[PDB]
């Protein structure tokens, strides 16, 4: 049973420090070649640090003074100390182990979340997107300025999900998030039918029910 | 008398595997430096320690020359204070090291359409090499806690990977002759410069 | 060394063969060539390493070729789990590399987006802020132009966006662009508009409102 259990990720303002790790099981974390690698949202893969069985250690320039890679052999782990995080180190960060051509970067952890950001937690505002002022009509709820990710949405308390799009949200230059969740339905529905958006903000503590009417 | 020889070293036709380094004890002669600092041209020829020109002005009791074959992005790490795959596995340099290393391309010679794989470095170590250590294990690399049992399989691995130099490699991925010249002081000594 | 994978996106149905290809800036012996595939929220997953080694478990119909600067992965008969991002790596340098991966994506039939534009609402007005937002419902393929309009002038660096996934269902995507005006700024202006380019639209369609209408 082979794994690696990546630990320790979450939210840190800009210059702060995180260390993340990773439990190994099935394997001898001090006898491999163990690396990072970390995916920014929306991006590709970046492998930013290495450590050799024999100790040397090696980074990206873009981490280098910053990260510093380590292991302990007693609890088969290896670790990340992520000093100085800027806004552009947040990513998902995944621990594996390398085999290089006898075995290419086989294990990978599971990945753990790193957010850098200087903004305070915060729920979101709920403004309706209404339809009128054709056979297919749409709705929706903007969820704006809230932090941090994730926020859910659901139409009808759940009994409504045809049609329904709930968008990946964006970040704003404010440093706060925005959301859109729709739904496409029959136009002769605006009059007979209740839409009812339910928006959940964990972090927060925040939940709305917002109700959108044609206007 | 007997001159030291030093083409007998870097003229060879065939050169070690790095993992399997050779060394030739170099004893009872006269060798001149000067020659070798312009007998050829190398991209590498660099001196800890001693002097390349103010060479043939010293004596020692024995002279060992170390040769092997290293990818052209390698050569850096055949020198005091470095690390790497090849400084930590295969060849390591002491702190303290006074001596020459001298490189030069051998893609000519070293590289093979369809890939040259005779030479061999030790990617599975569980520690580093002490300096002038020379490991020749082929046992299966044990990187789990399941002993290998002779076997290659999961966490089992040989311990040894090819090169495999084409002609066509960036320089970087080249083959490279390297010469490590070593300069020993116990006893009478036995080479000197002229 | 740079990993350049091409094609950014590869369009294909069910029982075609892929063929995706990574090209590096250094010629490089083939055994530091590796292939990964990473679906949505998971880890990477080996493939292919050495160039050509296929890896533990890993299905036949994926293999790998190549040598110097051009690497291929190949999937001779795609299945529907196969739908996804691929990354090629090389750990010729510690650290390695990776590309910048291709998504192998189900091709369907052009479809035009329908589209709606949605006013600022009264209550968030009183906040002094204004949000304009356009929808593009399910359309393939995935590119598609906005362009926001303001009493008919262009607007540039005032907008965000946002698509979802390919539709479990129909293979499409949905895209919402939001625009972003102070309410003053917002009160200057009377004709709000959203034209939208796409494939599948004969000539590009343009949805609007005046304020306070
Ligand atoms: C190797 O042979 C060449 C060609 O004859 C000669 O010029 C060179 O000095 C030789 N190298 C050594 C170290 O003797």
């Amino acid at each position: 049973e082979v794994q690696l259990v990546e630990s320790g990720g979450g939210l840190i303002q800009p210059g702060g420090s995180l260390r993340l790790s990773c439990a190994a099981s099935g394997f001898t974390v001090s006898s491999n070649y163990m690396s990072w690698v970390r995916q920014a949202p929306g991006k590709g893969l970046e492998w930013v640090s290495v450590i050799y069985s024999g100790g040397s250690t090696y980074y990206a320039d873009s981490v280098k003074g910053r990260f510093t890679i380590s292991r302990d052999n007693s609890k088969n782990t290896l670790y990340l100390q992520m000093n100085s995080l800027r806004a552009e180190d947040t990513a998902v960060y995944y621990c594996a182990r390398d085999l290089y051509s006898s075995g290419g970067t086989d294990i990978w952890g599971q990945g753990t979340m790193v957010t850098v950001s200087s903004a305070s937690t915060k729920g979101p505002s709920v403004f309706p997107l209404a339809p009128s002022s054709g056979g297919t009509a749409a709705l929706g709820c903007l969820v704006k300025d809230y932090f941090p990710e994730p926020v859910t949405v659901s139409w009808n308390s759940g009994a409504l999900t045809s049609g329904v799009h709930t968008f990946p949200a964006v970040l704003q230059s404010s440093g706060l998030y925005s959301l859109s969740s729709v739904v496409t339905v029959p136009s002769s529905s605006l009059g007979t039918q209740t839409y009812i958006c339910n928006v959940n903000h964990k972090p927060s503590n925040t939940k709305v029910d917002k109700r959108v009417e044609p206007k | 008398t007997n001159l030291c020889p030093f083409g007998e070293v870097f003229n060879a036709t065939r050169f070690a595997s790095v993992y399997a380094w050779n060394r030739k004890r170099i004893s009872n002669c006269v060798a001149d430096y000067s020659v070798l600092y312009n007998s050829a041209s190398f991209s590498t020829f660099k001196c800890y320690g001693v002097s390349p020109t103010k060479l043939n002005d010293l004596c020692f009791t024995n002279v060992y020359a170390d040769s092997f074959v290293i990818r052209g992005d390698e050569v850096r790490q055949i020198a005091p204070g470095q690390t790497g795959k090849i400084a930590d596995y295969n060849y390591k340099l002491p702190d303290d090291f006074t001596g020459c290393v001298i490189a030069w391309n051998s893609n000519n010679l070293d590289s093979k359409v369809g890939g040259n794989y005779n030479y061999l470095y030790r990617l599975f170590r569980k520690s580093n090499l002490k300096p002038f250590e020379r490991d020749i294990s082929t046992e299966i690399y044990q990187a789990g806690s399941t002993p290998c049992n002779g076997v290659e399989g999961f966490n089992c691995y040989f311990p040894l990977q090819s090169y495999g130099f084409q002609p066509t490699n960036g320089v970087g991925y080249q083959p490279y002759r390297v010469v490590v010249l070593s300069f020993e002081l116990l006893a009478p000594a036995t080479v000197c410069g002229p | 060394i740079v990993l350049t994978q091409s094609p950014g996106t590869l369009s294909l149905s069910p029982g075609e063969r892929a063929t995706l290809s990574c090209r590096a800036s250094q010629s490089v012996s083939s055994s530091y060539l590796a292939w990964y595939q990473q679906k949505p929220g998971q880890a990477p997953r080996l493939l292919i390493y050495g160039a050509s080694s296929r890896a533990t478990g890993i299905p036949d119909r994926f293999s790998g070729s190549g040598s110097g600067t051009d690497f291929t992965l190949t999937i001779s008969r795609l299945e529907p789990e196969d739908f996804a991002v691929y990354y090629c790596q090389q750990y010729g340098s510690s650290p390695g590399t990776f590309g910048q991966g291709t998504k192998v994506e189900i091709k369907r039939t052009v479809a035009a987006p329908s589209v709606f534009i949605f006013p600022p609402s009264d209550e968030q007005l009183k906040s002094g802020t204004a949000s304009v937002v356009c929808l593009l419902n399910n359309f393939y393929p995935r590119e598609a132009k906005v362009q926001w309009k303001v009493d008919n002038a262009l607007q540039s660096g005032n907008s965000q966006e946002s698509v979802t996934e390919q539709d479990s269902k129909d293979s499409t995507y949905s895209l919402s662009s939001t625009l972003t005006l102070s309410k003053a700024d917002y009160e200057k202006h009377k004709v709000y508009a959203c034209e939208v380019t796409h494939q599948g639209l004969s000539s590009p369609v343009t949805k609007s409102f005046n304020r306070g209408e």
